[PDB]
């Protein structure tokens, strides 16, 4: 049997390019997505992907997260509750594997297993480079008025984090009224100041600040958290991908991805 | 089956040892078990006290989790090493199955993990170069290291053997570690003063441990290289026995403490610098 592979769009993890006319596209692979069409996936979690595939001997079909989002559970609505995104594809069976920038936290290992972090990071703040401000603790970050305006990524793992502190809530209310599908996006709208502040991992924010030199980030981490890969409760590759990821850590395969996607 | 024996060790900020009766404020107790002589297996448990990063990481644990424990500190070698195929250290305990898990500055890598479980890092770390003057060299990976004798004179540089940062570059740069040897320190509190006083050019060693050095020091004269660059960067964690039915809880209980704030206030309370 072939692992299913679910993935997400997410420079420079995973860039995602149409193929030529022929059906065909640095190490590439075929991935489908969104009724779905074969496309070009590649980058840092795909080196990664390629890495565990020869590593352990398996082979794999990539596709993208077909509601395009990376995970939170909401309520059924009513009683029951259901995850979405990468999270919901790996719990329901259309995945057996995420391998993404996946955030982890204490709410998604309650129903996920992830591996030891092949990446350490955190969170941060995008904006354009006129704008200043202090950090996460700015008065116009603490205390919201439309007349300042900044957003995170929908059903992420930065959604999660600032609905779950009754103390960030008032960031979280200004917050769902512009929150965007897509990072993609939210950078994109930061550039064209209709988005003034993008709260978002430090891991892609600071590699777009690096290129596009129009972007800063402030500045500063305030949070830390890292990604793992995702597998679900069982998981019979879940150890050996944990030895694998911790062997790359050691001996620079993790630091070499680094300096080729970051 | 609720009370755990648990093993730990000594090293600021994150384990550190007072002698105690009771033991007072904010400290545990943990004993150490001292011999009588060095021509016998005969010894005494001393009864000291111990504080700390992780130490209120194992309060907060057996609070939220719901056990209780004794805890003690390692005597058979210090974080861990394989000799001869047996290990030493907290990992042997764990391994041994003398303690049901091991907490402190506990570097998690892949030949460690084949033999015990892992709770999910909860302390950044990794391997860094401290210096104590002006360098230009780039990381571990910079040419001084790793083909010294290119120079003359060469680089003089070490770390502390039998843990994690040793067992690295053994496998990774073999010349660099047997050029190495020859400045073996005996602890970062020796490395320390061969670094000011100059008989040491570069002390190599964990990033965490390092980061919170620099941190304290007095004349801000010790920095990591490169930023504070992490080469192979990792983390501390609760080594616990292979299969261990704690895991599942210790993680959860562990990734909670994360979305409190706990940790961030854990990291304030012991690992604010002045520098
Ligand atoms: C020096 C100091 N470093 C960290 C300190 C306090 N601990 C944290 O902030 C923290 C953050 N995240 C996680 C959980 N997920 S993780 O992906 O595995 C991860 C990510 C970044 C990390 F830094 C880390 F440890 C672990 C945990 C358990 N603890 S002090
Ligand atoms: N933290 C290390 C000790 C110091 C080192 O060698 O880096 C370990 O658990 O082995």
């Amino acid at each position: 049997t072939r692992l299913k592979i679910v993935t997400i769009h997410q420079e420079p993890f995973v860039y995602v390019k149409p193929t030529m006319s022929d059906g065909t596209c640095v190490k590439k692979v075929i991935c489908t997505g969104p009724h779905t069409v074969p496309q070009c996936c590649y980058g840092f979690c795909i080196d990664l992907l390629i890495k565990l595939a020869r590593t352990m001997n398996f082979t794999y079909e990539v596709h993208l997260v077909a509601d395009g989002k990376f995970g939170t559970q909401e309520r059924v609505n009513s009683n029951k509750k259901e995850w979405n995104g990468m999270m919901g594809e790996l719990l329901s069976g259309q995945a057996d594997m995420i391998v993404a920038p996946l955030t982890i936290n204490n709410e998604r290992a309650q129903y996920i297993e992830f591996s030891k972090p092949f990446k350490y990071q955190g969170l941060t703040i995008l904006v354009k480079k006129g704008t200043r401000i202090t950090g996460i603790n700015d008065p116009r970050l603490r205390n919201p008025s439309d007349k300042f305006i900044y957003a995170t990524v929908k059903q992420s793992s930065v959604d999660i984090y600032f609905r779950r502190q009754v103390e960030l809530s008032t960031m979280y209310r200004h917050m769902e009224k512009h929150n965007y599908e897509s990072a993609a996006e939210a950078i994109q709208a930061v550039r064209d100041n209709k988005l003034h502040a993008f709260i978002w991992d430090s891991a892609v924010l600071e590699f777009e600040a690096s290129q596009k030199c129009d972007l800063v980030t402030t500045g500063e981490l305030f949070f830390r958290s890292g990604f793992g890969i995702g597998m679900r409760k069982d998981s019979p590759w879940k150890q050996n991908v944990s030895l694998s990821i911790l062997k790359s850590h050691e001996n620079g395969f993790m630091e070499d991805l680094d300096k080729t996607w970051v | 089956d609720n009370h755990l024996s648990i093993v730990t060790l000594e090293e600021a900020p994150f384990v550190i040892v007072e002698d105690i009766e009771t033991c007072v404020r904010n400290t545990v107790p943990c004993r150490k078990f001292v011999k009588i002589n060095n021509s016998t297996n005969e010894g005494m448990n001393v009864k000291k006290c111990c504080k700390g990063f992780c130490i209120d990481i194992l309060k907060k644990l057996s609070r939220t989790v719901k056990f209780t424990y004794d805890l003690y500190l390692v005597t058979n070698g210090k974080h861990g090493k394989k000799v001869n195929n047996v290990w030493n250290g907290m990992i042997g305990e764990v391994v041994y199955q003398r303690a049901v898990m091991a907490v402190g500055s506990l570097t998690i890598n892949e030949e460690r993990s084949e033999v015990v479980d892992f709770s999910v890092p909860f302390v950044e770390t990794g391997i860094s170069v401290m210096v104590s003057r002006g360098t230009q060299v780039t990381g571990l990976s910079d040419k001084k290291f790793q083909r010294p004798h290119d120079y003359s004179p060469p680089f003089r540089f070490g770390t502390v053997p039998n843990g994690s940062t040793e067992r690295n570059i053994r496998n990774n740069y073999p010349y660099m570690h047997q050029y190495m040897t020859r400045f073996n320190q005996r602890g970062v509190e020796d490395a320390l003063v061969s670094l000011k006083t100059g008989k040491l050019d570069a002390f190599i060693y964990d990033a965490a441990v390092l980061n919170y050095k620099a941190g304290r020091d007095e004349g801000c004269k010790l920095v990591t290289i490169g930023s504070g660059y992490i080469f192979a960067t990792t983390g501390y964690g609760i080594a616990l026995q292979k299969g261990s039915p704690w895991k599942r809880q210790i993680d959860l209980a562990l990734l909670q403490f994360v979305g409190d704030g706990e940790m961030e206030e854990l990291e304030t309370l012991w690992l604010t610098g002045i520098c």
